[PDB]
């Protein structure tokens, strides 16, 4: 299920900056959909993941102000940026992750932990912000 | 320190052995108490 | 980025700075320049059907072994820089993405 | 009186302070100087 990313690379500053992402392949339902940018200079930077109950979690280095809205018609994954800073020229990833379950102890206590993998990644689109 | 998890400590029962030992006790406990009454277990109430 | 330079042939054990703290999950991604990144292994030896079967992870047991990557077999084109993702029971989410490792033959 | 905070806190589960992390004064050798120690207290033995 390679996803096609379709951005424009070319956004004004302090103005809106929203990434499509095709599915292509398979239908998206029951996958949990990560978004992760790359600015140049350092690695990866995890943003957020959606799936199941709507509710996607943001990083809490990016002050929540990015929001991941799953769109089911046209099969696509858009990212709407706000009030984004001059200095967000990174390169965009699109990948899907599967929530696998960590148990040390007794799983009625409530010992264990969920660890996300990403299984595919999609080749991105670079955007920049000018 | 802690050297690993924080797991939380536990006594484990069998089931099926707790289960048969305790009918055993309303089996005598019906001696006492009459041979045809309900008797049920309850947790502690109060205190330390 | 970190500096880590190796040469043809001869395997390479390749480990992250972040430590564990609990029972870890960690899992490794490839990230060659313009390609997208490649999930090697997860909870920590697990690789996913594609990968080569020569990569092999530190399995989970008797906590305080560090969780390092063998890559022996190493070829000539590994000149990608790599990712401990590591998640335990106690520091919680894994937000963060850890420290690079830049790969040079 | 000590200074107790919650070992895991946004660590795992709700965050239930079944463990404290209590650093308190005392007086380590000579009895004019006091260094800062602590130790892990549990819930069950630190009064709010
Ligand atoms: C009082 O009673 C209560 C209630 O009975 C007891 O509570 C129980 O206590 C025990 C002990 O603490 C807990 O055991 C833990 O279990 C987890 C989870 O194990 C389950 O899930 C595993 C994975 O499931 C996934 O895959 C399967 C397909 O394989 C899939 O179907 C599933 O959906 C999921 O996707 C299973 O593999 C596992 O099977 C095991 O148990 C079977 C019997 O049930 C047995 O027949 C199997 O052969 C197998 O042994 C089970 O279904 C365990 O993960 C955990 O152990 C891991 O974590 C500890 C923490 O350090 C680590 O030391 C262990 O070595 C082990 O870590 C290995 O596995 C990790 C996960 O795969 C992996 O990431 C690690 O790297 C590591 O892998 C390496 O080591 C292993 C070890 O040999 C090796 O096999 C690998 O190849 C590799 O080399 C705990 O054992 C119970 O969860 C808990 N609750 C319950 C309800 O049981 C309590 O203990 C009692 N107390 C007293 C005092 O009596
Ligand atoms: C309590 O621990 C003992 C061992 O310390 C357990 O006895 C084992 O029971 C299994 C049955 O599942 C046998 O296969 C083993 O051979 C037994 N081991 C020994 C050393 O006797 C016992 O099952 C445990 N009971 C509970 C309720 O946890
Ligand atoms: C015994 O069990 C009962 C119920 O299983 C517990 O009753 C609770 O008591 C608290 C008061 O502290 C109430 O707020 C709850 O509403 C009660 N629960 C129910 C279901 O009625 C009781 O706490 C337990 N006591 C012990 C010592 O185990
Ligand atoms: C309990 O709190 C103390 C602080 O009083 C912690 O000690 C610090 O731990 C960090 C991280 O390991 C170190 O960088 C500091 O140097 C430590 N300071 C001192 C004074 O020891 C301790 O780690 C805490 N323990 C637990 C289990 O949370
Ligand atoms: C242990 O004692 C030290 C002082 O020896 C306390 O630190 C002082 O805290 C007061 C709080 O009002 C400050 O005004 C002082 O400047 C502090 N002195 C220092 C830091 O050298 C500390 O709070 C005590 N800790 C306890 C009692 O747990
Ligand atoms: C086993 O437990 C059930 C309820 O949990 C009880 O009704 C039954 O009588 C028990 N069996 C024996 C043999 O005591
Ligand atoms: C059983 O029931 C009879 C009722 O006829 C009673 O007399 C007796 O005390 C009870 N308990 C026994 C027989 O152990």
């Amino acid at each position: 299920v390679q996803l096609q990313e379709s951005g424009p690379g070319l956004v004004k500053p302090s103005e809106t900056l929203s990434v499509t992402c095709s599915v292509s392949g398979d239908s998206m339902n029951n996958y949990y959909w990560t978004w992760i940018r790359q600015s140049p200079g350092k690695g990866l930077e995890w943003i957020g993941y959606i799936s199941d109950r709507e509710s996607a979690t943001y990083n809490p280095s990016l002050n929540s102000r990015v929001v991941i809205s799953r769109d089911t018609s046209k099969n696509q994954l858009s990212l709407k940026l706000n009030s984004v800073t001059p200095a967000d020229t990174a390169v965009y990833y699109c990948a899907t992750a599967r929530r696998g379950q960590r148990i040390y102890g007794v799983v009625s206590f409530g010992e264990f932990f969920y660890y996300y993998s990403m299984d595919v990644w999609g080749k991105g689109t670079t955007v920049t912000v000018s | 320190d802690i050297i690993g998890d924080i797991r939380q400590a536990h006594c484990n029962v069998s089931k099926a052995t707790w289960n048969e030992t305790l009918g055993k006790v309303v089996k005598q406990l019906r001696k006492h108490f009459g041979n045809n009454t309900i008797i049920r277990f309850a947790n502690s109430s109060g205190g330390d | 980025v970190r500096p880590l330079s190796v040469a043809l042939g001869e395997t390479a054990r390749i480990s992250c700075g972040r430590q564990a703290l609990g029972s870890r999950a960690v899992q490794w991604y490839q990230h060659r320049p313009g390609q997208a990144p490649i999930l090697l292994i997860y909870n920590n030896q697990d690789r996913p059907s594609g990968i080569p079967e020569r990569f092999s992870g530190t399995p989970d047991i008797n906590f305080g072994t560090r969780a390092t990557l063998t890559i022996s077999g190493v070829e000539a084109g590994d000149e990608a820089d790599y990712y401990c993702h590591m998640w335990d029971s106690r520091s919680g989410f894994s937000w963060s993405f850890g420290g690079a490792t830049r790969l040079t033959v | 009186t000590l200074q107790c905070t919650n070992v895991t806190n946004n660590i795992t589960d709700d965050m239930r302070g079944e463990l404290k992390n209590c650093s308190f004064n005392m007086t380590t050798e000579l009895r004019d100087k006091k260094q800062k120690v602590y130790s892990l207290f549990y819930r069950l033995d630190v009064v709010q």
